[PDB]
């Protein structure tokens, strides 16, 4: 495989700049925050007498 | 069921073309096998990812036809051309046939779904709708190289039948005789057309510009919509 | 709508790079991928010429069959250019001699691919009945749409191929080699 790129210096560009726009790509969609769900979720029921 | 209807026809009338050019019913056969393997098999990657048999679903496997026939004649045909030129017998002509073209068969089929994939990636409500066609597409270009890679090869070296060196079958008898010592029409004629283009080559380029800028102007004339409306065979009345 | 906005011009410039880069690897050139996607609009013209010419509107049936148009018509012009340059690498030959030699040898298997197809897909423009609406939308401009793609890109794709190949030089080829 390295041999087989270091013929071909070009494909192996294009295999980089594919993954990097789809990175990139993915950037602009994705949600920022600071924590993903780490809290475990909770239910409450609320009654009035 | 009428999209089912034309999709039977689309590969009947392939199965025609195929003979008018091959002209072994052994021969069409292949590349005819190769179409119900491929889009049967789209339909089960489909239920693999959850998709239904849709408008576009079918619409997917009716225009998919012509990427998966391409497949297959590459194949075949390109085993026709070594037996003319070398003699070969059927299992020999292909083997190597398929030695120097696999590679390509997986590239093309690579650089191809490149036109399909980032449709897939179309969002919001009327997302979904670009999103099963690209799927369709794509699943059948797979496999159509899976198939291309493993059925094909192996329907070349066991139903094709030896071509002598040198035969281009010009002359059979009535027709297809004709059609075939009139193949080189104008390959000759045509390759003539080419060679005398190339001289010249400077204002064909000023031709090409006419086109690309007839596209732009027929391009923005053109109005857009989403889904045409369909006639039902029912509708509604309102009284207010 | 208010969420719609515009997906078409982007997705179809991705659509463009990534194809260009694919089209880069497998030949291994920066340039020779230009002669391949030059194609692209002799098949649109056809698209836009038969829908027009029959009132159609540019809909989702009219994108989604110009990209199989644009894909068979690229996979065709692919095999000319595959052929050509093979016959520059593994044989000696001189552009415009293996420009020609390639042509001559793939003129076959194109039209067998595009008339099969152009005309497989006939029952759906000529469709009438139930869902013919689709049918003949999506139908008409892939018809078209290949109609004009094969014609021209038959003529085009060598053009485009030599008029390539003499502006990015090497400046030692046009005389055929010796391996
Ligand atoms: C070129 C060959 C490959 C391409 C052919 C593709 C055509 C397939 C599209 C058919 C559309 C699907 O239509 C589908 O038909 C089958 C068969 O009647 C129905 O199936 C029904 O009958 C069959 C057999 O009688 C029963 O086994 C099944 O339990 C029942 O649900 C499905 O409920 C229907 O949804
Ligand atoms: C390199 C291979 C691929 C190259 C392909 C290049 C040609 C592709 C041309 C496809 C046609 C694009 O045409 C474009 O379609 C989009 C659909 O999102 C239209 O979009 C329009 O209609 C939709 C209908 O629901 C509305 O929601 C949207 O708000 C509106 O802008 C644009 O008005 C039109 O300009």
């Amino acid at each position: 495989m390295p041999n087989f790129f270091i013929d071909r210096p070009i494909f192996a560009w294009v295999i980089a700049i594919i993954i990097m726009l789809a990175g990139g790509l993915a950037i602009l969609k994705l949600p920022v925050a600071q924590y993903p769900t780490i809290a475990p979720p909770a239910v409450t029921i609320s009654a009035s007498y | 069921h009428e999209v089912v209807k034309t999709l039977v026809e689309a590969i009947i009338l392939v199965f025609l073309v195929m003979y008018l050019f091959l002209q072994n019913f052994r021969a069409t056969l292949i590349p005819t096998i190769a179409v119900p393997v491929v889009l049967l098999g789209t339909f089960a990657v489909l239920a693999a990812f959850g998709f239904s048999i849709n408008t576009l679903t079918m619409f997917g496997m009716v225009l998919a036809i012509g990427l998966l026939v391409n497949d297959a004649i590459v194949v075949v045909e390109n085993v026709e051309r070594v037996m003319a030129e070398e003699g070969l017998p059927p299992k020999e002509a292909t083997r190597k046939s398929m030695g120097q073209i696999q590679g390509a068969l997986v590239g093309i089929a690579m650089v191809l779904s490149a036109v399909f994939v980032p449709m897939a990636f179309f969002g919001g409500s009327t997302g979904a709708i670009y999103r099963q066609f690209s799927i369709t597409i794509v699943s059948a270009m797979a496999l159509s190289v899976l198939v291309a890679l493993i059925l094909t090869p192996a329907l070349c070296a066991t139903m094709l039948k030896p071509i002598a060196k040198g035969d281009h079958g010009e002359g059979k008898k009535g027709f297809f005789g004709w059609f075939n010592r009139m193949f080189e029409k104008s390959t000759h004629h045509y390759t003539d057309s080419v060679g005398g283009i190339l001289r010249s080559t400077g204002r064909y380029l000023v031709l090409y510009l006419i086109i690309v800028v007839g596209m732009a102007y027929l391009f923005v004339r053109l109005p857009s919509s989403f889904l045409p409306d369909e006639d039902q065979g029912v509708f509604m009345t309102m009284v207010q | 709508e208010r969420l719609s906005g515009n997906q078409a011009p982007s997705l179809y410039a991705i659509s463009l790079i990534v194809v260009f880069l694919c089209l880069a690897a497998l030949y291994e050139s920066w340039s020779i991928p230009f002669s391949v996607m030059l194609v692209v609009p002799l098949g649109v013209i056809g698209a836009l010429l038969a829908a027009t010419f029959r009132g159609l509107t540019n809909d989702v049936y009219f994108q989604v069959g110009l990209l199989t148009t644009i894909g068979l018509s690229a996979k065709n012009a692919i095999l000319i250019v595959e052929f050509a340059k093979d016959l520059m690498d593994k044989e000696g030959k001189g552009l415009i001699e293996a420009t020609l030699d390639a042509v001559r040898m793939r003129l076959r298997p194109i039209l067998m691919t595009s008339l099969a197809f152009i005309l497989g897909v006939m029952p759906l423009v000529i469709s009438t009945g139930a869902g013919s609406g689709a049918q003949n939308a999506v139908g008409t401009g892939v018809m078209g749409g290949m109609v004009t793609a094969t014609v021209l890109a038959i003529f085009f794709v060598p053009v485009f191929f030599v008029v390539v190949r003499r502006r990015f030089s090497r400046k030692n080829e046009d005389i055929e080699h010796s391996h």
